[PDB]
């Protein structure tokens, strides 16, 4: 907790960090987000759709510290990486989210869990993983690594165009 | 609104720019639009973020109906209504739940809710007991 | 004078002015528009439309009695009275019904009503029950 | 409703539309704007007199859309005609009001109903109708048409003088 | 104070300038001294005639004790106390009777009375019943 | 009731009339002073002293109108006479107060009632009337008239000095 | 630092600084005097001494958490929350005891306490009874 | 009390006197300013330590007037001496405090009571008294007088340096 301190370790300005904290605290008033809180947030964004499973994968992406529940400090740095951070940080974060078991690699069924997790929270019947792996895997052994993911996203200029769109808050 | 980049992150790679639903791209450039709206109720200057009024668009303060109460000369919405019950009406936009003040009269309270276009069926379970019983 | 032109439309063709009606032309041009009157009670600035205080002419705020409390310098009416009970008195001019707050003292409430020249017989049925019972 | 939208489709200014809206909302705040609403309003203007019957004819004059109950949009456009609209619109509204069964004609009992409705809501014993038809009917058949009414009001300069007085709101 | 010339009238002729007691001559030239004193309590700007505070000189707002709370830089008395209970304390100077607010806590209310130097033995019979019972 | 109207028929300014009304209304809030109200006012000025009797004589001095109870209009004009009015108005008012039965003359016992009325509301034992009559009565028949009172107060310059002291309000 | 010089006077002659006490010199010169902090809640300008918010450092208004709500332009802290419950929260820093208003809703009251980081275990015995019972 | 009056008889400014008054009134608002009041104040400064005994000696130091309980007048003038007053007043106050029985002398057990009172309210086992008397007593009889105390503090430049540090209030 520190407005001047976070201004250094993030890319957001003093004015943005205030808006982001207000936006954060309004969802968990000194409660510090847990899995349930995430579910309630994305349920509000997506009506008639169960967001339980995705909230679980999203919560597992956090927690580097102690209490399990992710604090604002870790909430905002993750958001700093996603909105302002370099391309090898945004993709690195996305890759970290796709790797559920947290063991360096993304597999067919692992990816299938996440595609199902988004489809459930809200034309190919969940098997859009087949299109994903065919144009992301260099080895073609059913495993996409970090280095494999980073270089494969560079080749599709359409992703880089959307990922570097620059999204201001406030 | 700034919780979306997390939802957006889990879609990068398998559905980018292809179709999407409501996430991807902060469209229309609606940013920086959040200012402190001043709501003058009976002299009492209430102040709220304009996004807080936007929460429930199907009401007077939610829709463009409030613009009939706007004064361009003082740059504020003036309401010739009770300042006390308005605090509850305004708090509904903030907390998400409509609270009935125990001290106020049910008739006066219902009259004010009818003005701002909030239905009494929204009163939370927190004081639904109090509201029903005091309405005989 | 938004509802009168409708009554006026029903008389066009068969009634010049005639006997003693009150719809035809806004005579005297009483359209001295509408100004927000600032009613300073105990420091709290209550703001109401001049027309609202006109609703009940046979009271302090209704008649030219309030002019004894008008400070010409601050261009506002000052009352060295309770700001809380005044909110009920002001809401009486607005809603049409006089409300009794469940938390205020009866004697304190009666004293303020006597000051502004409002009789307790006007208290609506919505809290006539609450008023009578708390007055023993 | 729509403040900028109504300003174009009516003759009232932005400032007048707010005053009219404030005046309307105070008589029916979101509540059912029906015949009874009218009865309550006109009873306040004229004590010791019953506004029941007139309220009905006045409610009958409205309702162009679907919901039966008259909205503010229909309330203010009718008032735009009555206060600012051309002479052939003011009279057109007045003719439409006098014609109860919405047939396009005014007859002896039809006119009698209006006279009775106002006299009841507030020197000749309601036989002003006989004076009305004597010098409003060109055919002298007992029927006054729209064109018959329009031209018969022009010849009486005293009506035109009163009907074009220009009322200012606010 | 302007009811005295009537008492003064009945003495002209048989006891003029001879001895008198408290009537005859507006001594010390205390006139025009009545201004609106501003009492800032927790941000809430209360406003009263200075003579109203003079009513009960044996209290904080009555005596020169309030001058410890006066700020020369803003020309107002600032109190870092509850604005709500102060309304009751201020109303005591106006009405003559101290009223207990039914909604407030007896402990908080007693603490605030002790601050401004008003004794709870002054609470009117109007809500003496309420005060005693809620104090267990 | 009228601030501009009273400004004409009194000597007080607009600013004074406002202060006087505030001072008046705080004793009788739209209650309009009666005998009881007077008693409560002077009881506040004079502790440990019964003011019942004097309030009665003071109330009898008023009431020219209808309701018996003296309104602000009559309260302030009496005060206008007492504070700003001419010497033949201040004394005329004082004389009117001394004449209890309201019959042109002040007698020994009549004066005795008033001396007792003031003594009671708060060195000679009430018989200060004997000093009063000896130096106020020209005829020496036990009756002091209006003309007798007016000219007798002029001779004592000490009264005129105190009566014309000029007392501002506010 | 009005009561400390008395403790300090009792140590003069036999205790330089020594072990771990806290009376001797106001080190760091924390005498950055005292400024009135303007706390803008829902439009209502609450005014309190900076020292008062310092009383309980382990809360939102206590810690540097309030700085996330400080508007640099209006040079004041803004909270888009209920102004009425905040009065209780502010009075907690003043009196030392957390009071529950008898008229407010428990859930509404609990939500505001959770926002300002104040635990309901702190509620004084003066209205711990009233709090527990109204929380069912 | 008296704001202008106290400014003359103390060394504090008008602005400092208000802050001191605010600081005083918050610890006892009109309430009995007694020994228990002191006990409550100093318990807040030093947790897990009993301020009972010191509160007594500190209360004993006061009470010059009549009411027993110490008023603000006596509170601030004593503080004017302790913070602004001459070296022979600061020490005079300190000597008066160390002398319990108000005899004019400090003895072994008398000094022991003070040391115990502070150690209890918050390295040598309370035998700092033996170090105190060894270099404060000129006679070496076990009694330290006022003059003995005054001169013995001057020789220790370390006390004079701390005692004339100048504390600023507000
Ligand atoms: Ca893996
Ligand atoms: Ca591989
Ligand atoms: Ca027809
Ligand atoms: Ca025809
Ligand atoms: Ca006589
Ligand atoms: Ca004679
Ligand atoms: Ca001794
Ligand atoms: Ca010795
Ligand atoms: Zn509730
Ligand atoms: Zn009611
Ligand atoms: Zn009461
Ligand atoms: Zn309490």
């Amino acid at each position: 907790m520190g407005l001047e301190q976070l201004e250094a370790q993030t890319n957001f300005t003093k004015r943005e960090l205030q808006v982001l904290y207000r936006g954060f605290k309004n969802e968990c008033p000194s409660g510090v987000v847990n899995e349930d809180t995430f579910k309630q947030i994305y349920a509000q964004f997506f009506p008639h759709g169960d967001a339980s499973t995705y909230a679980h994968y999203l919560f597992n992406a956090f927690d580097t510290t102690q209490t399990g529940s992710v604090k604002f400090e870790d909430f905002v740095t993750a958001l700093s990486i996603l909105l302002r951070g370099t391309v090898h940080e945004k993709l690195r974060w996305t890759f970290n989210l796709y790797d559920i078991n947290k063991d360096g690699y993304i597999n067919k069924e692992e990816m299938m869990d996440i595609v199902k997790a988004i489809y459930d929270m809200m034309d190919t019947p969940r098997q859009h993983v087949d299109v994903f792996f065919q144009k992301m895997d260099k080895n073609k052994d059913g495993i996409v690594t970090l280095d494999e993911f980073l270089e494969s996203c560079q080749e599709d200029d359409n992703i880089m165009r959307s990922l570097q769109l620059f999204q201001n808050v406030m | 609104a700034a919780w979306l980049p997390f939802a957006r992150a889990a879609a990068i790679g398998w559905m980018p720019v292809a179709n999407c639903p409501m996430p991807l791209a902060p469209a229309d450039k609606n940013k920086r639009q959040d200012e402190l709206i001043v709501l003058n109720v009976s002299g009492r200057r209430f102040q709220t973020w304009r996004t807080t009024l936007e929460r429930y668009p199907d009401t007077l303060l939610g829709s463009t109906e409030k613009e009939f109460f706007f004064n361009e000369d003082t740059k504020e919405y003036f309401f010739d209504r009770d300042p006390e019950v308005f605090r509850c009406v305004l708090n509904f936009y903030r907390t998400g739940k409509l609270h009935y003040p125990r001290y106020e009269c049910i008739s006066a309270y219902d009259d004010e809710l009818a003005f701002y276009g909030i239905l009494p069926e929204i009163i939370g379970d927190c004081c639904y007991e109090e509201y029903k019983d005091r309405k005989r």
